[PDB]
């Protein structure tokens, strides 16, 4: 329980500015901001210290918080889930292997069900061992119905198609679509993602209303090529930043939003059904800096 | 020379681009600069000192799996959530089965949904038996019972899969200690994601200090991350990376080549 940034800024006076900002720079790198963002943040703080605008350790920390909040707000759309006006709305969850797609979908279904929303799940991961069984356990936990492929040769796009069709015929509010993990460097799996988006759109105009990219909070600067390629290929409407209850800080998410304008919409903070929180930028920046 | 102090701060940027942990970065730049001062062509020579230091830091040469002289070789896998432990378990069985060794997996993940069923399916794919237990026998006790089953069947290799856990989760790390104590393993391999960022040095150190590891397995190298997490493993723990995974197929397990990783990190 040491607050790194609180403690280095306690040393600040005007004459210690360089020694303190050197320490602040190491603290941001260690939080996975990367050298490019860190240099920008630190250089803007050094100018505002030297012009006498920032006059204490806490003004510096407030200006540090302010500059990251500004980068997180460099988006074009809202952080709320944007479901459509058509029934059902369709949400796809995508991202690299291991990041937390299936768990986050279950936790999101739990939130929608608490709100009275009628949710249908689609087991679009037809590749990995026991992917359906795993999503089925989440369905039973959250009280959702689920569409599971009958055969082993089933295609992700066909499963999501049948599910979105079933959601329309039976008056579901939301159809939540799982998908198998894929590396943004795998051309044929990124193509398969384009086929799902096209297939779902043929049943409800405007579907999918949300395509949420899952980003593992343990990942360093590779978060940015991930978000770039996925967004280029299908169009990402929001981020899910998972595993922030660990010791990783997820600082690289700041440059993702800053470069791409994709709002962070949820954070994962554990493995239980309740451990999905809607993104609150003030809470996030306060947490990352102490 | 201290014209080379200039590109020296340039390789710090490049290593930090590559997700290399900042304390490992610092000791690398200082260790290289000190050799640059004494060693005394000058441009090709700095490239050689840097490439050679990366190769040295990461083990110099391949480290082989070490096997028990007289009993079944016992391999414990551990790591953060999602890094590929359950897949690597079956990959490892596929890899060691090809060397004539008979294998057995132990389904020690009793928390994640369908985790046992995932391991059971992968085992049937590579043709190795999978030991499973009833609900409400804890991981430390399935380690005990799985090891007894292995010794009774005269198996060459036992590989135990474990649930992902935070290295700061005291209860779950305590459970991992108990698993290890009852397994008495020959190898304890930390599975580490090649996309891991700056926490990698603190991650290895905590696992090595609380559990004690013998080496590591680096996964998802078919990604496009530079893999700077690789540079921390042997520098903070003394144990080498022994294997890499680069795909989802059962065959995608290979030896770790310090030389190849060096070129990838400065790639
Ligand atoms: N500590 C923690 N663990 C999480 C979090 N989110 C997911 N996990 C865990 O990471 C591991 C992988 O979760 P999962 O939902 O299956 O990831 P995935 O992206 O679907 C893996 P695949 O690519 O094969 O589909 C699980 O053990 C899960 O409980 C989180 O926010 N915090
Ligand atoms: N592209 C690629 N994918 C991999 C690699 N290794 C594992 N995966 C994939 O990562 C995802 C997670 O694999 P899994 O074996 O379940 O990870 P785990 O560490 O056991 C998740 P938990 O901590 O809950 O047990 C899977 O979809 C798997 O196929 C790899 O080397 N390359
Ligand atoms: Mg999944
Ligand atoms: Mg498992």
């Amino acid at each position: 329980h040491h607050h790194v940034i609180d403690e280095l800024l306690l040393f600040w006076n005007l004459a210690e500015t360089d020694r303190v900002l050197d320490e602040l720079e190491e603290a941001l790198l260690v939080s996975d901001f990367g050298p490019k963002i860190t240099v920008r943040i630190v250089e803007r703080l050094r100018e505002d210290i030297m012009s006498g605008k920032l006059k204490s350790g806490s003004e510096i920390k407030d200006a540090l918080k302010e500059s990251v909040l500004e980068m997180l707000a460099k988006k074009n759309s809202k952080t709320e889930l944007q479901l459509g006006f058509r029934k059902p709305a369709v949400i796809m969850i995508v991202g690299v292997n291991g990041g937390g797609k299936t768990t986050s979908l279950g936790k999101l279904a739990h939130r929608l069900k608490n709100e009275g929303t009628k949710v249908l799940m689609a087991a679009g991961d037809t590749f990995r061992a026991a992917a359906s069984d795993q999503l089925e356990i989440w369905a039973e936990r959250t009280g959702c119905e689920i569409v599971v492929a009958e055969g082993d040769k089933a295609k992700a796009a066909t499963v999501l198609s049948k599910a979105v069709k079933r959601g329309k015929e039976e008056g579901y509010d939301v159809v939540l679509c799982d998908t198998s993990g894929r590396l943004h460097t795998n051309y044929s799996l990124m193509e398969e993602l384009i086929a799902c988006k096209k297939a779902v759109g043929k049943i409800v105009s405007g579907a999918p209303n949300e395509i949420l990219l899952v980003l593992d909070g343990n990942t360093g600067l590779n978060m940015l090529p991930q978000a770039r390629e996925f967004n280029e290929v299908v169009g990402i409407t929001g981020l899910i930043l998972t595993k922030l209850d660990g010791s990783a800080r997820g600082g690289c998410v700041v440059s993702v939003v800053e470069e791409l304008g994709i709002p962070v919409k949820f954070i994962g903070v554990g493995e239980a059904v309740e451990d999905l929180q809607p993104f609150d930028p003030e809470a996030f920046v306060n947490a990352i800096f102490s | 020379k201290d014209n080379i102090a200039e590109p020296m701060r340039d390789i710090r940027r490049a290593l930090l681009e590559a997700d290399v942990s900042l304390p490992v970065v610092r000791r690398f730049v200082q260790s290289v600069s000190d050799q640059a001062v004494g060693m005394g062509k000058p441009d090709q020579q700095l490239v050689k000192i840097v490439h050679d230091e990366l190769v040295k830091l990461m083990g110099g040469e391949v480290s082989e799996l070490q096997f028990a002289k007289s009993g079944p070789t016992v391999i414990l896998l551990a790591g953060l959530q999602g890094v590929g432990k359950t897949t690597v378990c079956a990959k490892l069985a596929c890899y060691l089965k090809k060397q004539g060794k008979s294998c057995m997996l132990i389904a020690g993940d009793v928390y994640r949904p369908a985790a046992i069923d995932q391991l059971v399916i992968l085992g049937e794919q590579v043709g190795v038996p999978v030991y499973t237990a009833g609900t409400d026998v804890k991981p430390a006790d399935i380690a005990k019972q799985g090891l007894k089953e292995a010794k009774k069947n005269n198996v060459d290799v036992v590989i135990m899969d474990t649930a992902g856990r935070l290295q700061i989760d005291k209860g779950m790390m305590d459970e991992l200690k108990d698993v290890k104590k009852f397994l008495n393993p020959t190898e304890v391999l930390l599975v580490v994601d090649a996309m891991t960022g700056q926490e990698a040095a603190a991650l290895v150190t905590t696992f090595n200090v609380e559990i004690g590891i013998t080496g590591a397995i680096l996964t998802k190298l078919d990604g496009d991350s530079r893999g700077g997490a690789a540079l921390s493993v042997k520098e903070v723990s003394g144990k080498p990376i022994k294997l890499v995974g680069r795909g989802e197929r059962m065959e995608d397990l290979e030896p770790f080549y310090p030389d190849r990783m060096a070129g990838r990190i400065l790639g």
